C-alpha cells in the first residue's frame, strides 16, 4: 500500500507498544510482577511532594465545592499549606491558581492580597501562579480567556504579581505549564494589557 | 462583530495607579495577627 | 500524494493524539485539574491497598532469587501472618506469580498443606488461578503447554476445586488477562477441561 | 509523568515519524528529491494492474451514477473489462461486487447471471467477489448488512457463487478483504443462511 | 492505573487510529471504494503532470553523480527542450533541487546565462526559490547558514528579481516547505533581506 | 424489539431448489450470442 514495508512495520510496532501499555495499566491491581511491585514502590518516593500538593488542591476543592464563595478562610488556606508542608514549594502557586477560582475570577483574584504576599515568597512562586492561570484559562476554562486583560489589571494594581513576572507570562514561551499553541493564544489574549504595560514602562 | 464588554472594562480600568507598598505591608499586618492567634 | 485524503487525515489524527499524550505526560507535575488530582489519588488508593501484598511478593522474590531456595512453607505462612495478608483473597494472586518457575509442574504439588491452609475460600482459589493465567499467559508463554499437567496436579492434590478449575477453563476473564490471552490459555487447558466435563457428566 | 522516559521517547519518535510522512505526502508535487522521483517511477510499475481495475470501477460508477439502474449493459460491462485487460484478474470480482450495486442489491445481484458465469472463471474470482461483498456491506454500507441472508439466497439459488465459496465466506476469517472485527460481524449476519446450508448439506 | 482515565483513553484512541491505518494500507489493493479510486486516480494525475520534470531531474542526478561532472549549460538546455520542460515554470524547482551540492555558493553563479534564458517569468523564479528552500530547509540543513551568501549571488547576477528574493524572505510558504522550515529559512536570510529592504527604502 | 422484515423475507425464501445447470448454461448461450455480435 501507500505506506511501504518500513513505515507499515513502524506503525504496527507503535500500535503494539501502545496496546501493551493499556494492558499493563488496566491490570495494575492484579499485577504482582517484580516490575509492577518495584514501580509501585518508586512512585511513592518520586511523587511524595506531588501527593502533598494534590492533598492541598483536593481539600480546597472539597471545602469550597463548585462555588468558590465557600472557600476556606485565608488563615485556613495557610494553615493547611503548613500542615501539608507545601509552603516551601514554589508549585503551591500553581495549585492555588488552578483550585481557588471559578467564573468570578476577576473579583476573586483580588480577595486574598495578604495571603498571596505571604505565600508567594519568591518570583519563582509568582511564575508558578502565572503558569497555573495559563492552565486554568488556556486548558481548563477556555471560555474565560477573554477575562485575562481584566485579571492582569487586578494582579498589577493590587501588586499580587510583579511587573517582571507579568511581562514574562505575556512575552515568553514557557513549555513548562502549557503547550506552545495554548501559550500563543494566552499571550494574544493578554497583548492588550501587555502593550499598555510595555508603553507605560517605556514612558517610565 | 465580537462582544466588547470584557476588553472595554479592562481598557477603562487601565491605570498606572498601583497599591501602595505600605498599604500592601499593612494588610500583611492584620493577616499576621490572625496567624499569631493560630500559633503560626 | 500517495496516501490519499483519508489515510492522510488519519496519520495527522494519530500524530496529534500522540503529541497530546506527550504534553499530558510532560505537564503531569503541574497539572492540578480535578481530573489529574482524581487520577493520582485513585492510583495512591490502589497502591495503598497493595502495600502488604507487594511487600510479601518482594520478600518471596528476593529470598528465592531459583525457587528451590524459596523460603519454607512454614516461613511463607509466618511472613503472611506478620504482613496481615492471610485474610486477603489476593494472596493467591501473589503466590501464583512469585513462587513458581520453569519447574512449576513439580513445584505446584510441593506446597499442598500450605495452599490448603491459605486458600480458605473459592475467592482465594479464583485469585490463585488468575495468577497462574498471568504467569503463563503474560510472563512465561513458553510454559503454556504445561497447563493440562498443572491442572492435573491442582485437581489431584485438591489444591483448587473442580468448580474453580472449570471457571478458569470455560469463563473469559478480563480481570487478570486480556481476552486474547484468556482464549489462548483456555485452549491449552481444553484437553484437561474436556476430561473434567465428562467425569462431571458421568457422575 | 506516568509514561516514563522510555515510553515518552518512543511516543515522541512515533509522532515525528508520522509528522514527516504528512510533510512528504503534502509536498509530493514539488518534491524533486531522488527518493520522490524514484518512488513515482516505482508506483507506475507496481500499480499497473491496480490502475486497470481502478479505471474499470471508475467507468462503471461514471456510467451508472448513484442509481445502478443506469448501469451499462452486461455486454458493455464485459467489453470494457476486455478493453482494460482485467478479464484475467481474479480481483475483477472484487471490483464488480463494490461498484455494481446500491441499496437495491438483493434484486440487482440476480440480474447478471450469464455475465457472472463468464466473468467469474475460477473459484478464486468467486472468492474475490465475496470479499467485495464483505467490503461493500461491512465497510462501505453497514446499513445493508441485514440484507446478507437475502443476498446469499440469491447467490445460492441462481448459482452465481458455489456452495463451497459461500461457506468459506460465512465460516472462515480472511484478513485479505476486511478487518477481523468486520469479518466477525458479516459472518454473524450471514449465520441464519449458513446454518440452514450446513444443515441442508448434513441432510444431503 | 498509573495513567489515569484521560491518558488511558488517549493511548487507546492512538492505538485504534494506528491499527486503522495499518488495515487501510494492508487492504489498499482490494479497496474499490469511490474514495480509494479517487485517491489513486489523483496520485496518477499528479505523477503524470510530473513525468517530464522527473525524467529531467533523474538525468541531471545520474549524469552528475559531484556536480562538477554536471552536464554543460548547453546540454542542460538541449535536454530541457527535448523533454518539453522549458515551458513549465516548475523547471526552476527541479534545477534548484538537482544542480547544487555543498559548493552551491559558487555553483549558483556558474550558470548565469542558462538561468537568464530559462527563468522567463517571475513564476519560474518563485519555483527556483521554492527549490532552494527545499534543498536547504529539508535536504541539507547544514547549508542554511550559506543563505545570505546565496541570495547575494542571486541578486548580484540578476538571476532572481529583488521582488522574488523579498517574497522568499518575507512571505510564509506552505507550498514548498512546512511553516517551521519557512521560519528557520527566513531567519537565516534576515541579514541579507534587511539590507535589501533598506536599499529599496533609500531608492 | 428489532425489525424482522429482512430476516423473515430470507427465512421464507429458504429452499434447496436451485437454478438448473442447463438453465445456467442456456442463459450463457444468449449472452455469448450478444458477444459474438460484438466480435468477442
Amino acid at each position: 500500500g501507500p505506506l511501504g514495508s518500513e513505515l507499515s512495520r513502524q506503525i504496527k510496532a507503535a500500535a503494539s507498544t501502545l496496546e501493551d501499555i493499556e494492558v499493563k495499566d488496566d491490570e495494575w491491581a492484579v499485577d504482582m510482577s517484580e516490575e509492577a511491585i518495584r514501580a509501585r514502590a518508586k512512585e511513592l518516593e518520586v511523587n511524595s511532594e506531588l501527593t502533598q500538593l494534590d492533598e492541598y488542591g483536593e481539600w480546597i476543592l472539597e471545602q469550597a465545592g463548585e462555588d468558590k464563595e465557600n472557600l476556606p478562610s485565608d488563615v485556613e488556606l495557610y494553615k493547611k499549606a503548613a500542615e501539608l508542608d507545601v509552603l516551601n514549594d514554589p508549585k503551591i502557586g500553581c495549585v492555588l491558581a488552578q483550585c481557588l477560582f471559578d467564573e468570578d475570577i476577576v473579583n476573586e483574584i483580588a480577595e486574598h492580597n495578604a495571603f498571596f504576599t505571604k505565600i508567594l515568597v519568591t518570583p519563582e512562586y509568582e511564575k508558578n501562579f502565572m503558569g497555573g492561570i495559563e492552565r486554568f484559562l488556556g486548558l481548563e476554562h477556555k471560555d474565560l480567556i477573554p477575562l485575562l486583560p481584566k485579571i492582569l489589571v487586578q494582579l498589577y494594581n493590587n501588586d499580587i504579581i510583579s511587573e517582571e513576572e507579568i511581562m514574562r507570562f505575556g512575552t515568553k514561551s514557557s513549555k513548562k505549564f502549557v503547550p506552545k499553541e495554548v501559550s500563543k493564544k494566552v499571550r494574544r489574549a493578554a497583548k492588550p494589557f501587555i502593550t499598555w504595560l510595555e508603553t507605560a514602562e517605556s514612558d517610565d | 462583530k465580537e462582544p466588547t464588554d470584557d476588553i472595554a472594562e479592562a481598557l477603562g480600568e487601565l491605570s498606572l495607579k498601583k497599591k501602595k507598598k505600605k498599604t500592601k505591608d499593612s494588610s500583611v499586618d492584620a493577616f499576621e495577627k490572625e496567624l499569631a492567634k493560630a500559633g503560626l
